[PDB]
């Protein structure tokens, strides 16, 4: 169980 | 008619030959029209349209950021392909080869989606009067096609699942 | 302002049951607040985190035990409702610009400590010592020591002022303060400085040496009916002038 | 002998259907979702959770600035203009059919854009409720979204299906045909 | 329990001496950052790092995402590097900073010219007494009896005129105190200069 990784998004303005 | 509004975004993880050349892109859509965009090979952002300038001005003056993204080809998209390679790259279905009255060679229920099939009459590779359907995908990481001969009889099936190319034959 | 967060207070004494607020600026143009609790194992708990106005995540104890806000354009703050022992530690305040990144910026911290009685609560008396004349003369240089003693709790911040103007060189202050006597709890403490000048300067009268401490105790709404003075927050001073030969 | 590989994290969040998304895409299949309701991460296929792991707050964390993001998307677009992109429908099936033998129905939506359907399926011409299955709005190369409806059945000659899509871009709801 | 495995636990460096401080991740981390506590300072940000290597002054910091580690050195210690230093990096899985479970890092300045002495001082009438301008090698052992006191040692720098000291300070109020008993307590240099 190895945990697939992912981008955080970011607040705009 | 009906109003409706849309924050897409799609980061995208481009590997070619394996984790040797990996970009990533990551894009930033609103409704209809992509208006941002990272491209690893840029290394910042970009603005596609005017509506996504006030973003790439204000990501772009934040180094630290732009260091983090840059580094994500590394921390998530080589990182991803390492897990997805224990199962979903090398995965493999055995295709199902049929062969129905014009000539159909149905070839079914395979993955992936590297795919040869041929139409040989009398031995030799009848490379005329050929309809296929093309690649289709049923969405079940399972694909299937219709390749078709329009002669008044024997198709060849080549896939990576197949230590040896499938073959069958009509009266 | 920045690039600094400022906490406020640095010490902090409560009464079990009494409320606990202290408060935190982050840095400017720092939408993203992140609010730590310390334990003396160097352990980061997190409590809460917001971005602006907005509470993003927390935790349950947060929830039940713990009121925290960031008012637009205010000081974010963050208050225990009902202090208790088990809540005494340093919290750490950390403002970032962007929630999808790291590069915390720390601030000084607030450190409470949660006591069942305040009638422990005592000022420090200081005391400022001159230079040894045998030091001088072997070694051309000249120490002052400074003494604060008979306080609680262990909450205080000393200074060295020479003539009007803080200095850093040539100080020494002792890393933790020592209990005055170990046996027993609730004990009072004790805290050492030394200021080290050339003799030639020692030697001026006209040069002011000012040994400050400063004390984080009581408030001005806490009660107080003893019939010793109030031990509230306050500065403590001992001084002493240049002497020739 | 060249692996040459493509992963793909969409997400979106769309007014006024006040719905979020989160999906994994591997060379154009769908990996997995994450139900931004229930918070659980659904694997498209359930043999791939042997493999993987994803934590679904993460998702969760994500949609949510997504839906901030997208008042300020609208603050900022002095104008936005309502367009839409209709579908393209195609039915077809899995397998190649035989008689008497299970099979499965398959409605390719393809092309459109918003991501808001109304699907149904028609057994002689009326819908159908049991033994349907749904895809996620899927991603695209371009800004177009795609999906997947499913339909178990069992053939006679006796019975005709059809799907039938609707999309603010089509005029008449579009009815695509399949029989024997 | 749920914290980055940090080593070494705690450090001494010679000052002008140098080592590194190392980080253990569990997993691919997305960026590393390097935090240092004073003495009763605030926590000073050191280095944010998502890749590579960065060097600020006698502090070098390198990021391994594959590997899994990240490690800080210090060349050159000086006085002021004395602190806890502290990295966190947050997991590329997660959404959760994570933080390392610290390192004292203690700086033993290099006495070139050891002067021993103990002094008394009077008050601005009470007296205490000054162990002063000993080595590093000399160790500071708490007073016994709980009329004396004795604090640990502690390091004073005269920049304008480049000298450092070591210095610890000892009282009582008992009448039978003398500085020529205050430290007996301890194993002293016995070149140790006693006035008067
Ligand atoms: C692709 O990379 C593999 C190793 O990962 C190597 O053996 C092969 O030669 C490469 N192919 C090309 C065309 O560079
Ligand atoms: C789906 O049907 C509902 C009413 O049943 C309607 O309000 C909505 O607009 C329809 N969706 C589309 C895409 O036409």
């Amino acid at each position: 169980a190895n945990g697939v990784a992912f981008f955080l998004t970011p607040f705009k303005a | 008619s009906r109003p409706w509004f849309l924050e897409y975004c799609k980061s995208e993880c481009h590997f070619y030959n394996g984790t040797q050349r990996v970009r990533l892109l990551v894009r930033y859509f609103y409704n209809l029209e992509e208006n941002l965009r990272f491209d690893s090979d840029v290394g910042e952002f970009r603005a596609v349209t005017e509506l996504g300038r006030p973003d790439a001005e204000n990501w772009n003056s934040q180094p630290e950021f732009l260091e983090q993204k840059r580094a994500e080809v590394d921390t998530v998209c080589r990182h991803n392909y390492e897990i997805f390679d224990n199962f979903l790259v090398p995965r493999r279905v055995e295709p199902t080869v049929t062969v129905y009255p014009l000539l159909v060679c149905s070839v079914s229920d395979f993955y992936p989606g590297n795919i040869e099939v041929r139409w040989f009459r009398n031995g030799k590779e009848e490379k005329t009067g050929i309809v296929s359907t093309g690649l289709v995908r049923n969405g079940d990481w399972t694909f299937q096609t219709l390749v078709m001969l329009e002669t008044v009889y024997t198709c060849q099936v080549e896939h990576p699942s197949l230590t040896d190319p499938v073959t069958v034959e009509w009266k | 302002s920045g690039g600094k967060v400022i906490q406020t207070p640095r010490y902090l004494v409560k009464g079990q049951g009494q409320k606990a607020k202290m408060r935190c600026i982050p840095e400017k143009g720092h939408p993203v607040v992140f609010w730590y609790q310390q334990n003396k194992n160097n352990e980061f708990k997190f409590l809460i985190n917001f971005q602006n106005q907005e509470v993003l995540q927390q935790i349950d104890m947060t929830e039940k035990r713990f009121s925290a806000e960031c008012p637009s354009n205010s000081p974010c703050s963050l208050e225990i409702q009902s202090s208790e022992a088990g809540d005494s530690a340093l919290y750490l305040c950390a403002s970032s610009l962007n929630n999808a990144n790291s590069d915390y910026t720390f601030g000084s911290g607030t450190r409470l400590l949660v006591i069942e009685d305040l009638k422990n609560v005592f000022p420090p008396e200081v005391a400022v010592f001159e230079p040894s004349e045998a030091e001088i003369s072997h070694t051309q240089k000249a120490t002052l020591v400074c003494l604060a003693t008979g306080f609680y709790p262990d909450h205080v911040e000393l200074s060295w002022w020479v003539n009007g103007k803080e200095v850093h060189s040539g100080v020494c202050t002792d890393p933790q303060p020592l209990k005055e006597q170990p046996a027993l709890n609730d004990s009072r403490y004790a805290l050492s400085s030394r200021l080290r000048v050339s003799a030639t300067f020692w030697q001026n009268p006209r040069n002011h040496f000012r040994c400050q401490v400063q004390f984080y105790g009581l408030s001005e709404n806490d009660e107080w009916t003893q019939d010793r003075a109030k031990p509230v927050t306050q500065i403590v001073s001992a001084e002493a002038w240049g002497r020739a030969d | 002998i060249k692996e040459e590989h493509t992963i793909i994290q969409a997400e979106f969040y769309l007014l006024p259907d006040k719905r979020g998304e989160f999906m994994f895409d591997f060379d154009g299949d769908e990996i997995f979702h994450v139900d931004i309701e229930k918070s659980e991460t659904i694997w498209r296929l359930e043999e791939f959770a042997k493999f993987a792991s994803f934590e679904a707050q993460g998702a969760l964390a994500n949609i949510a600035v997504d839906k901030a993001n997208l008042d300020v998307m609208k603050e900022r677009s002095n104008n936005t203009p309502d367009a839409n992109v209709a579908p393209e429908v195609t039915v077809l099936s899995r397998s190649p059919v035989n008689l008497g033998e299970p099979n499965i129905l398959i409605c390719f939506i393809d092309k459109f854009s918003p991501p808001v359907v109304n699907v149904t399926w028609l057994r002689n011409g009326r819908p159908v409720t049991e033994g349907v299955s749904e895809t996620v709005f899927l991603p695209r190369d371009d800004h177009l979204f795609r999906k997947f409806h499913y339909l178990t059945f069992l053939p006679s000659t006796d019975d005709f299906y059809d799907c039938e899509v609707d999309h603010w871009g089509l005029e008449e709801p579009l009815r695509k045909h399949w029989e024997f | 329990g749920d914290q980055v495995e940090q080593s070494p636990s705690a450090l001494s460096l010679h000052e002008g001496t140098g080592s590194a401080l190392r980080c253990n991740f569990t997993t691919t981390m997305r960026a590393v950052q390097w935090f240092r506590k004073n003495s009763r300072g605030s926590l000073i940000n050191l280095f944010y790092l998502a890749s590579g290597t960065k060097e600020n002054g006698r502090l070098k910091s390198a990021f391994d995402s594959k590997e899994r580690y990240s490690t800080l050195h210090i060349r050159d210690a000086q006085l002021e590097d004395s602190g806890t230093y502290f990295c966190a990096a947050e997991a590329s899985n997660t959404n959760k900073v994570v933080f390392g479970t610290g390192t004292r890092l203690q700086v033993l300045p290099n006495i070139q010219n050891p002067d021993p002495a103990v002094y008394q001082l009077r008050d601005s009438d009470k007296s205490v007494c000054l162990f002063t301008d000993f080595d590093s090698q000399t160790n500071v052992s708490q007073s016994k009896d709980s009329d004396v006191y004795i604090t640990d040692k502690c390091v004073l720098d005269m920049r304008s005129m480049d000298f450092k000291s070591n210095s610890a300070v000892a009282w009582s109020n008992k009448s039978d105190f003398a500085c020529a008993n205050a430290f007996n307590n301890s194993i002293i240099p016995e070149d140790t200069f006693f006035p008067s």
